[PDB]
RNA sequence: GUGAAAUUCUUGGACCGGCGCAAGACGGACCAGAGCGAAAGCAUUUGCCAAGAAUGUUUUCAUUAAUCAAGAACGAAAGUCGGAGGUUCGAAGACGAUCAGAUACCGUCGUAGUUCCGACCAUAAACGAUGCCGACCGGCGAUGCGGCGGCGUUAUUCCCAUGACCCGCCGGGCAGCUUCCGGGAAACCAAAGUCUUUGGGUUCCGGGGGGAGUAUGGUUGCAAAGCUGAAACUUAAAGGAAUUGACGG
């Protein structure tokens, strides 16, 4: 029920919110201290997860790990493409309990 | 046993012979074919389960456990079938109360308590809520693994 | 001609049943179409009883019993005579014979 | 029974077989009359079991599925 | 019976009958007031709800969806709207 | 009876005669409006935001009190979803089925099921376009709905 | 003859026809 | 349009070596040259190298898999065997 | 082992009893004119994954529906191909019996097969020998699920909930008993009724028995075979349900 529930949430943050797809700008919006909410796939490169979470922990934000890939991250999303890695800036649905 | 019931029987497999005569311990008890033939019985629910469990000297035995549901006094319906949610209750229900009496014990104490079958009194006790049962027992156990057989264990299991 | 209504089975909102051995022939018999007889016989016969009783070591010794399930094909069930045939309207009825107590 | 006796041996307990298996069940004629004659021997009876082997389920009986025809 | 009255049926029968099978269509369930204990304010509640019912003031939950019926929560008085 | 079972169920719901709104609602036309547009912006659809009101703030019908039904308030204000609600479900369906069975070749029944979905969505998708709903181009296609649906 | 015995040998009949026609 | 009724892949054999035996080696042709979707970096570039070394093109990683295929119903197995008698072997 | 035997195993310890080991099948009794599934079919425990009927509904859409040439999915068992495995049973085959003969029925052995995965085949008395959707037309007692309402008993607990019984009602099912509803050649069927008082919608399909589901052509299949499918000629009956008699190892 967790998984089909931040399914839900994913795709109520797209069409409602304002989020950013992928590593560069994830980076970009951490380090600007307007991401609140960074979401990663398991075939995430270790490296890569690692300095995230070390940048989320710099920015006082919260890491989802997600339980799928960039493929079904993606899917996920709406997209027809592979996301890796996601920011929320504000979620606009409850995902992010104010 | 002086007076205990007779459809009950033991293994009493022998470890140590001294002088002329045979020490044994515990290795299985078993219900006899009359018995469990006589409790099988038509419309009504039979649950069966099973449970490995680990004594706390090493013995390791996996208990089996019968249960039959019991139609009331005032009943008029032919048959007393459980549901299957009911019975899958019944069956963990049953098995988290023959895990219990065997993990937290040694095997001198389990065997002295399954001797009035006392696990399956209770179980009977515990599932009244969930659907009636009437012939609860443990029909079977059998001993998996023996620990080494130290000796002294085994005279203190005979002697004081 | 249809003979039975229920075609000499009791498989009514079934697809498949099951088949059984024939305790008699071993024949492959649906489980729904075999005659069963469930037998409860004193494991002595009542001629032994008493001789059984003076020969126990024990005082209050009850026989056990023997309890068999027997299925018929009913090839078997009729040349063994356990079932017979029945007139047209004798057919129709489902009622056990009395176990005849008395 | 007179084999026991010379051994010393006085009470028996008693465990009737079938053929058991995917076989039949019912003992055969001779299990009544050995009982009977062991106890009327002088032999003592103790408990009295069936051991039949029962399977929780077998192999496929012999036969075919036309069975024995006859 | 040849001449049962289709026209008048009495209420016993008529409240007996499936909902749809009735001379005109009455639902079986309605709207009642749940009083929480420790509560001042009134919530209508539907009969057969399908989900876990909230007083907004207290985080106390009044009604259990089940099969057919919610079920209230213990301590909590209902009544019925305009029968 | 069913249109994919042999199920002729009688389930259904018993619209009162009375169409008049309860006296003991205290509720206006517009509060209830507000209500839809509340719980459209957390994301419920009709039937969700239908039963809510329902439930809690005891709305019998929201077209008796307001006029309008819940999805033609939602379309007028300009938050109906994409998607039609009952081809979202079905599509939903379908792809959780797929995605079920491209784990689970030997499930059949899940083949047998996933046609009979599929076979409901097509149906489905015809009627909407006939009423012009759905833009007369579109198709369902199994590889890309999955990106449309949860 | 038995019908299914029957079928059996209508089989065997156009297999030996169907080997023959294709021997030409 | 469609070149081939039946053949496909093994079409470049043409008449030889007998049709069973171009049946056979089909599937296992169109395993062997297909690209499968690596399980790292998520591309379709994952294609065999050698037989058994597979290759992918994007994140340049190499597994050793398969002959034909990237991974063995075999290999499958063992890997969740391996899985549970670790699982069981610990507490 | 058998009706009786014999083939067969046996002082090399056969059968029997005990203790273990291994392998592959199979899930008894509970198991029912009970349940689920579109059918085929589905019965050890637990966990995961999706799915579904029925019920409840003052939820939503608003005609989106019924049946369906072509086409498509599934489709017992046997059979085929490839890879594992092969305990039991057991086509073929061998032998022992029986017999006038016995290529069989009975017995011993035993290959393919029977078990799992993957790919074919698409046939069964695949049956309810009985198309689907809808409406109406008797009674009665049960049973499975869901719901609703009630004297009481019972489980803990201090009471209600909730289980287990008891009494009813509703909805959908598996069915049963009964009936001069009515129909039918009848057997029988609450459907096989509402049919000369002939028309609810719709699909498939039969036209005396054979030849014959044969030949040929086409098409599918690795093959076995599947689908479509005549004609010449022959024949006065072939058949169905019931009745009386005769006969029955
Ligand atoms: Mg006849
Ligand atoms: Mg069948
Ligand atoms: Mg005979
Ligand atoms: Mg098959
Ligand atoms: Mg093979
Ligand atoms: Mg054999
Ligand atoms: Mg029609
Ligand atoms: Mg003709
Ligand atoms: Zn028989
Ligand atoms: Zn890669």
């Amino acid at each position: 029920k967790s998984l089909e529930s931040i399914n839900s949430r994913l795709q109520l943050v797209m069409k409602s919110g304002k989020y950013v797809l992928g590593y560069k700008q994830t980076l970009k919006m951490i380090r600007q201290g307007k991401a609140k909410l960074v979401i990663l796939a398991n075939n995430c490169p270790a490296l890569r997860k690692s300095e995230i979470e070390y940048y989320a922990m710099l920015a006082k934000t919260g890491v989802h790990h997600y339980s799928g890939n960039n493929i079904e991250l993606g899917t996920a999303c709406g997209k027809y493409y592979r996301v890796c890695t996601l920011a929320i800036i504000d979620p606009g649905d409850s995902d992010i309990i104010r | 046993q002086n007076d205990e019931v007779a459809f009950r029987k033991f293994k009493l497999i022998t470890e140590d012979v001294q002088g002329k005569n045979c020490l044994t311990n515990f290795h299985g008890m078993d219900l006899t074919r009359d018995k469990m033939c006589s409790m099988v019985k038509k419309w009504q629910t039979m649950i069966e389960a099973h449970v490995d469990v680990k004594t706390t000297d090493g013995y390791l035995l996996r208990l089996f456990c019968v249960g039959f549901t019991k139609k009331r006094n005032n009943q008029i319906r032919k048959t007393s079938y459980a549901q299957h949610q009911q019975v899958r209750q019944i069956r963990k229900k049953m098995m988290e109360i023959m895990t219990r009496e065997v993990q937290t014990n040694d095997l001198k104490e389990v065997v002295n308590k399954l001797i009035p079958d006392s696990i399956g009194k209770d179980i009977e006790k515990a599932c009244q809520s969930i659907y009636p049962l009437h012939d609860v027992f443990v029909r079977k156990v059998k001993m998996l693994k023996k620990p080494k057989f130290e000796l002294g264990k085994l005279m203190e299991l005979h002697g004081e | 001609t249809k003979k039975r209504r229920n075609n000499g089975r009791a498989k009514k909102g079934r697809g498949h049943v099951q088949p059984i051995r024939c305790t008699n022939c071993a024949r492959c018999v649906p489980k729904d179409k075999a005659i069963k007889k469930f037998v409860i016989r004193n494991i002595v016969e009542a001629a032994a009883v008493r001789d059984i009783s003076e020969a126990s070591v024990f005082d209050a010794y009850v026989l056990p019993k023997l309890y068999v399930k027997l299925h018929y094909c009913v090839s078997c069930a009729i040349h063994s005579k356990v079932v017979r045939n029945r007139s047209r309207e004798a057919r129709k009825d489902r009622t056990p014979p009395p176990r005849f107590r008395p | 029974a007179q084999r026991c006796k010379e051994l010393g041996i006085t009470a028996l307990h008693i465990k009737l077989r079938a053929t058991g298996g995917n076989r039949t069940k019912t003992p055969g004629p001779g299990a009544q009359s050995a009982l009977r004659a062991l106890a009327r021997s002088g032999m003592k009876i103790g408990r009295i079991e069936d051991v039949t082997p029962i399977p929780s389920d077998s192999t496929r009986r012999k036969g075919g599925r036309r069975g024995r025809r006859l | 019976p040849l001449a049962k009255d289709l026209l008048h049926p009495s209420p016993e029968e008529e409240k007996r009958k499936h909902k749809k099978k009735r001379l005109v269509q009455s639902p079986n369930s309605y709207f009642m007031d749940v009083k929480c204990p420790g509560c001042y304010k009134i919530t209508t509640v539907f009969s057969h709800a399908q989900t876990v019912v909230l007083c907004v003031g207290c985080s106390t939950v009044l009604c259990q969806p089940t099969g057919g019926k919610a079920r209230l929560t213990e301590g909590c008085s209902f009544r019925r709207k305009q029968h | 009876g069913r249109m994919h079972a042999p199920g002729k169920g009688l389930s259904q719901s018993a619209l009162p005669y009375r169409r008049s709104v309860p006296t003991w609602l205290k509720l206006t036309s517009d509060d209830v409006k507000e209500q839809i547009y509340k719980l459209a912006k957390k994301g419920l659809t009709p039937s969700q935001i239908g039963v809510i009101l329902r439930d809690s703030h005891g709305v019998a019908q929201v077209r008796f009190v307001t006029g309008n039904k819940i999805l033609r308030i939602l379309k007028s204000k300009g938050l109906a979803p994409d998607l039609p609600e009952d081809l979202y479900h079905l599509i939903k369906k379908a792809v959780a089925v797929r995605k079920h069975l491209e784990r689970n070749r030997k499930d059949k029944d899940a083949k047998f099921r996933l046609i009979l979905i599929e076979s409901r969505i097509h149906r489905l998708a015809r009627y909407y376009k006939t009423k012009r709903v759905l833009p007369p181009n579109w198709k369902y296609e199994s590889s890309t709905a999955s990106a449309l649906v949860a | 003859m038995r019908a299914k015995w029957r079928k059996k040998r209508m089989r065997r009949l156009k297999r030996k026809r169907r080997k023959m026609r294709q021997r030409s | 349009a469609k070149r081939t009724k039946k053949v496909g892949i093994v079409g470049k054999y043409g008449t030889r070596y007998g049709a069973s035996l171009r049946k056979m080696v089909k599937k296992i042709e169109i395993s062997q040259h297909a690209k499968y979707t690596c399980s790292f970096c998520g591309k379709t570039k994952m294609k065999r190298r050698a037989v058994g070394i597979w290759h992918c093109g994007s994140c340049m990683k190499t597994v050793a898999g398969g002959a034909w295929t990237y991974n063995t119903t075999s290999a499958v197995t063992v890997k969740s065997a391996i899985r549970r008698l670790k699982e069981l072997k610990d507490q």
